[PDB]
DNA sequence: AAAAAAAAAAAAAAAAAAAAAAAAA
DNA sequence: TTTTTTTTTTTTTTTTTTTTTTTTT
């Protein structure tokens, strides 16, 4: 009932005669160019966006989503047939396997198609297909093209999985080829070469890795978002087997939407399941005009846009903004991160800001008290692999630590290393490594030289009562509960999606401290030294000034720090210390 | 011709044997490195071809190896470099044939156990192995790492010696492609299946399995460290000990694994490992290892004379001290102490005395507030010396710092694995945040600091691992601040026994000085916008370790005795660190260390005076008083 | 409030008893 | 075809280490 030659014709027609005007009103035959690039070995993956197919053939897309592997194979074979008529020149033998392919073809019971592809194809789920929760992907969707969103909990390491095994006989000189579909395969012991068959020889052939075909392979477990777990249940995890050009795209803790095929691995005929990844996209914080950025007040606007529903705390948000931007690393090796600890009385929105940063920072982890302690922060050994904790997952990010004071004493000791060494030196029984945790710590605690001497900024928050100040806050909070949106102001706050781009745009702007400001900074530093002496300020404080000053320089996107940043950087120090007093 | 288990187009390639052979012979016969520096190549007549001189060295010593730098081929001929890297299996035999032909054309009467086999090295460094791809399979690669563990020798057959059960006719079959063709029929009496394999009469080569930790310079965010498996074949076995930092050049091998160790079925996924081709222990960012010092031919006569001249300058000690960590400002006494630690005292033999081993290393404890630049010195020394290790207090445990037992997940055998302290046997262990360390793991350090051994007695095995480590510990004052109201010993917050072990306790305090603050701010700001070179300090230390063996003199002995008596009188107060006999020994080491800086080869009054002065400056004895505080 | 000793958790290794499948003749 | 040795799997227990907790100064 369901022919496939007609399907091959349809897919070839689609590939040859589909076009778009993406590049400035230019019809360009979207997939023809991709085919040409494939034929020249300058592109290895051909993503067939099913939205394009549905634009002119809804029934074909319906069939594709209703049956995945068959149409994947059909598209692969169609691209294989189309490659010869689109090649325009001679490739430069990019890799060794291409040389082997060309030698096999020239020397030419057939070459398996998969042995001569050197090109992958993958479906991007049609927009009409709503992403499906992992828990609801069940037997009825086995073999279908489904898209599921989750959090990458643990991704294995890239390894070579053999697709086509190539053996060479010791007698005839012919090559034996074996496609691989089962996770394990029986190696061939005798050669079926027609010459030896005629000769009736031993035919003992030896596997050659030179001619065999290897593909990148990675296994990951992805969970469910906390927003979609049932009320009384725990998040469910599903396995994803990425391969080819879908490897090294997702790290642990990355929010990912993956469109693949829900296929079982044979073990009644009970069978496990997994997702054969086809398209991986990093979402939300993991996701991967100028007039306002050039504004003088653009610095204030980002600050005022950090958790707008949190009234007041104008200065604190401006300090956290710098933590997201971070200073600039110098390697004459001094870290460029900024550590801000919000200490205060209960119910002063410390946690909300800590939670907000998690939903904004690109890489972040929010660990609370002793819920995720010990190996939760550092790594552990789990062949035995090594799994990193919040710090490792938060490496080159922002680890939002809440209730830092009530943290396990060992965990506090581990953090001490991170905020100074930016590493985690473990010498446990089964573990002996030195992790890399270049993460900015954002600590929240309630009321310390053991802690003051470390954090660059120790902001102290006290909600001292006041008749009119409280009334304004009540109007602000009650407004939030009334409309679910922060009170309107002179400026509309920037969206998190927009903010991440802005902050990211400012990261790759390493500025420099001019010799001119050395006298100013040195003059400023010495005064800071005396105030604590007269009334703690050490060499750390000068570094805190430099890191903060550079952070402002990135916000203004000037490659040279100016005296205004130093004043603004110090002004934050003044308020931070004045908060203590 | 010792076979190497490490190892018109031949098949599906771009190499013809004759072309590679001739190209390699040419490269070997007419290659001169233009920017070659005489020191960089010691004992080599630069003007003449380098590798012909290498062959002359081989003729003299007899070592049948030719360390060929892959970069030399890269510069001389990039196509041959491509062929070598892409097809190490085919190219290396061609290079072996070429070098053998060259070395028997000349010197036709040389005698060697086997033919000469080339060892390409310094191939284009693979920053991170994870970035390796299946397209990079069976290709030469160079990585850099630290050797976690090395396994015992594994004998691998190369020739099977068969004998007939009936007539006892002996024939030797040779490994063909990883298999041995059992005759299955005797050639002498023609009886079927009468040929039985004989193990002990066969021929075997060696294979050593090394689990190595890589230090990839490309560290993507959230990437955990990576350990890999190396195989060393027939000469490279036990060329690297655990803790050694190496550059390993070898073939990236991927092999099948059977779903069980008994069934012939194999997982579709392979698992990769490197066959070692060359080890490079030299690094320009670190000092010379003990092995490099051991071999005599490392310092050119001109360089030796340069070091000798350096030793005669009065400011040799201060110049060397100023060289360590130039980014740290005016820590002259601390840098001098670290220099004396790097030089180390004389290694003496006390077996005849019936006394046991004597610690000749130096242990330095920096006690100071967290703000002060403590951890920077520890990390620098950890990133300076070879066989160095680092720890951060609560992040370690006693068993992990001494030894443990684990099932090797490639042979499934319970084997013993060393700890952090052992790995730095002949190096330095930088113990950061020493105060934040539970007493259980602290107790271990006593034996490692006095005896230099570690006697474990556990179900697995009872034995004592030798650990000659030097401990560089960093500690914070109790309450994280050196409040001047509490005495020195009270402020340090460590047991007196342990503090006695350390031979230098530097108190890093913050003097509220305006001039110092201004100068330090200038230094830091300059650093934020930015001598005696490494190549000279490294050579000086290597030479001093290699040759200088200071011996005490009469005046030095008398001065040491008087200094010890004065120390006992001075430290007899209540709050000051009490002086014990163990401190006298410390002085000796320090004195010897200073005597080693001057290349004196004999400790005299000046060395002991300097040791006493450095010890007194530590603990701020001059700035203290009987009313300690 | 902080350190020392004890207790419990938890993870890895070993025994082993029995049912089923692949290789051998 | 029929045996046999292995292969697994399925429970259970045991040992080391680490972590967590309790008691004392
Ligand atoms: N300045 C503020 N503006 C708006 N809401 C606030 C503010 N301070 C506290 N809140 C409210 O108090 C609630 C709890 O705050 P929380 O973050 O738990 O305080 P903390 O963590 O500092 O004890 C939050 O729902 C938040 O809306
Ligand atoms: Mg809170
Ligand atoms: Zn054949
Ligand atoms: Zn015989």
């Amino acid at each position: 009932l369901k022919d496939y030659a007609l399907e091959k014709e349809k897919v070839k027609k689609f590939l040859q005669e589909f076009y778009q005007d993406d590049e400035l009103g230019k019809k360009q035959f979207k997939y023809g160019n991709q085919l040409v690039r494939l034929a020249h070995r300058e592109q290895v993956a051909l993503y067939v966006d099913l939205d394009d197919v549905a634009e002119d053939d809804p029934e074909l897309v319906d069939s594709i989503c209703e049956n995945a592997r068959r149409y994947a194979k059909l598209f692969a074979d169609a691209v294989q047939e189309l490659l010869p008529q689109y090649k325009e020149r001679e490739v430069v033998n990019k890799d060794v396997l291409d040389v082997y392919i060309e030698h096999r073809l020239m020397m030419e019971n057939q070459y398996p198609a998969e042995l001569m592809r050197r090109f992958e194809l993958y479906f991007q789920g049609p927009s009409s297909n709503k992403p499906r929760v992992i828990r609801e992907v069940r037997a009825d969707s086995v073999g279908k093209l489904v898209t599921v969103r989750g959090i990458v909990t643990r991704v294995s390491e890239v390894k070579p999985k053999m697709v086509v095994a190539t053996y060479t006989c010791d007698q005839c000189g012919a090559e034996t080829y074996q496609p691989i579909q089962s996770p394990t395969f029986m190696p061939l012991i005798m050669c079926p070469s027609q010459e030896c068959q005629t000769n009736r020889s031993g035919g003992r052939l030896y596997l050659q890795t030179r001619g065999s075909r290897f593909i990148k392979f990675q296994e990951m477990k992805m969970q469910e978002h906390s927003d979609q777990v049932p009320v009384g249940n725990i998040p469910r995890s599903i396995t994803v087997l990425v391969e080819g050009e879908n490897t090294r795209i997702a790290q642990p803790g990355d929010h990912v939407s993956v469109t693949g095929i829900f296929l079982p691995i044979l073990r009644g005929l009970l069978s496990e399941t997994y997702l054969e990844a086809h398209r991986i996209v990093k979402m939300n914080k993991s996701e991967d005009e100028l007039r306002q950025i050039a504004e003088e007040d653009f610095y204030e606007k980002l600050a005022a846009s950090i958790a707008p529903e949190i009234y007041g705390h104008e200065d604190v948000k401006k300090a956290l903004l710098l933590l997201l931007v971070g200073g600039v690393d110098q390697s004459p090796k001094i870290r460029g991160n900024i550590n801000i600890c919000l200490m205060g009385d209960p119910g002063v929105a410390k946690s909300q800001l800590l939670s907000y940063i998690d939903r904004l920072a690109p890489r972040s982890q929010y660990t609370t008290g002793r819920g995720s302690s010990g190996v939760g922060l550092t790594a552990a050994v789990l062949e035995l692999t090594l799994e990193g904790g919040a710090l490792v997952l938060a490496d080159q990010g922002v680890c939002c630590i809440d209730e830092f004071d009530k943290m396990a004493e060992a965990d506090r000791t581990a953090i001490h290393e991170v905020m100074e060494q930016q590493t985690i030196s473990i010498a446990k029984a089964g573990i002996l490594t030195t992790l890399n945790a270049r993460c900015s710590i954002l600590a929240a605690a309630n009321p310390p030289a053991a802690l003051l001497s470390r954090f660059d900024l120790l902001w102290l928050i006290q909600d001292r009562p006041d008749r009119d100040n409280d009334l304004r806050l009540a109007q602000h909070i009650t407004y939030v509960h009334q409309h679910s949106r922060q009170p309107p102001s002179q400026f509309e706050p920037l969206d998190m999606k927009l903010m991440r781009r802005y902050i990211a745009m400012c990261r790759e702007k390493q500025p420099m401290v001019p010799e001119s400001l050395a006298d100013y900074i040195t003059a400023a530093y010495v005064e800071m030294r005396r105030e604590a002496w007269a009334s703690y300020t050490s060499a750390r404080t000068l570094l805190a000034i430099l890191r903060l000053s550079t952070a402002l320089a990135r916000l203004r996107m000037v490659d040279v720090v100016e005296k205004e940043d130093v004043n603004e950087a110090i002004r934050l120090m003044e308020m931070s210390k004045d908060s203590l007093l | 011709v010792r076979q190497r288990p490490d190892l018109l187009v031949i098949w599906g390639t771009d190499v013809n044997v004759a072309a590679c052979k001739e190209n390699f012979q040419r490269f070997l016969q007419r290659f001169i490195d233009p920017l070659a520096k005489e020191e960089e190549n010691v004992g080599i007549d630069i003007t003449e071809p380098l590798y012909m001189q290498r062959l002359g060295e081989i003729n003299v010593i007899g070592e049948p190896f030719l360390n060929v730098n892959c970069e030399h081929i890269k510069s001389f001929d990039k196509n041959l470099y491509r062929q070598l890297i892409s097809y190490p299996q085919e190219v290396i035999p061609t290079f072996d044939m070429a070098v053998n032909e060259i070395f028997f054309d000349r010197y036709p009467d040389s005698i060697l156990e086997h033919q000469i086999q080339v060892r390409p090295f310094n191939a284009l460094k693979t920053k991170n192995m994870r970035n390796l791809n299946p397209e990079d399979i069976d290709q030469l690669i160079t990585i850099s790492g630290m050797v976690i563990r090395t396994s015992q020798l594994i004998p691998e057959m190369q020739e099977a010696f068969f004998q007939c059960q009936v007539c006892a006719h002996t024939t030797r079959v040779e490994m063909d492609r990883g298999r041995i063709a059992e005759p299955s029929v005797c050639g002498r009496c023609h009886t079927t299946h009468s040929m039985a394999l004989i193990h002990n009469r066969s021929l075997f080569s060696d294979k050593q399995m090394i689990k190595l930790q890589e230090s990839p310079e490309d560290m993507p965010a959230g990437q955990t460290p990576h350990t890999v498996i190396l195989f060393a074949h027939n000469d490279l076995v036990d060329k690297v000990q655990p803790g050694d930092r190496v550059n390993v050049t070898g073939i990236y091998r991927a092999v099948p694994i059977r779903v069980n160790p008994r069934v012939s079925n194999v997982k579709s996924v392979y698992k990769t490992h490197i066959d070692v081709i060359h080890y490079r222990k030299t690094d320009a960012k670190r000092l010379h290892g003990l092995d490099e010092e051991a071999e005599q031919k490392l310092f050119s006569e001109k360089r030796v004379e340069l070091l000798k001249e350096l030793s005669r300058k009065p400011d040799i000690y201060e110049r060397l001290a100023s060289a360590l960590a130039p980014s740290i400002y005016e820590h002259e006494d601390i840098k001098k102490g670290i220099l004396l630690q790097l030089f180390g005292g004389t290694r003496k033999d006390f077996s005849h005395t019936g006394r046991g081993k004597f610690r000749a290393e130096i242990n330095i404890l920096l006690c100071g507030d967290p703000g002060t630049s403590k951890s920077q010195l520890l990390q620098y020394v950890y990133n300076l010396v070879p066989r160095g290790q680092y720890t951060s207090g609560k992040g370690s445990s006693a068993v992990g710092l001494t030894a443990y037992v684990m099932k090797d997940p490639e042979t499934r055998q319970l084997v013993l694995q060393t700890g952090a302290l052992v790995l730095s046997d002949n190096g330095i262990c930088c113990i950061d945040e020493f105060d934040k360390m539970n007493e259980s793991t602290r107790s271990v350090l006593h034996e490692v600091m006095e005896q230099q051994t570690l006697s474990i007695a556990k179900a697995g095995i009872i034995c004592q691992l030798n650990a000659r480590t030097s401990v560089l510990a960093a500690a914070n004052p109790i309450e994280s601040q050196w409040n001047p109201k509490k005495t020195t010993i009270e402020n340090i917050q460590l047991p007196h026994t342990l503090l006695s072990r350390f031979d230098l306790i530097f108190l890093m305090l913050d003097p509220q000085d305006e001039a110092y603050d201004r100068r330090l701010a200038h230094h830091l700001v300059a650093l934020y916008y930015q001598l005696l070179d490494m190549a000279v300090l490294k050579d000086y230390i290597a030479y001093a370790h290699s040759t200088i063996m200071p011996r005490l003199s009469e005046e030095a002995s008398q001065a040491l005795i008087e200094a010890y008596v004065d120390m006992r009188k001075i430290g007899s107060s209540r709050g000051m660190v009490s002086a014990y006999p163990r401190q006298l020994e410390s002085l000796i080491r320090l004195a010897e260390a200073h005597a080693k800086v001057r290349l004196s080869n004999k400790v005299e009054a000046i060395d002991v005076e300097e040791a006493k002065r450095l010890h007194r400056e530590a603990l701020k004895q001059s700035a203290t008083d009987p009313r300690t505080g």
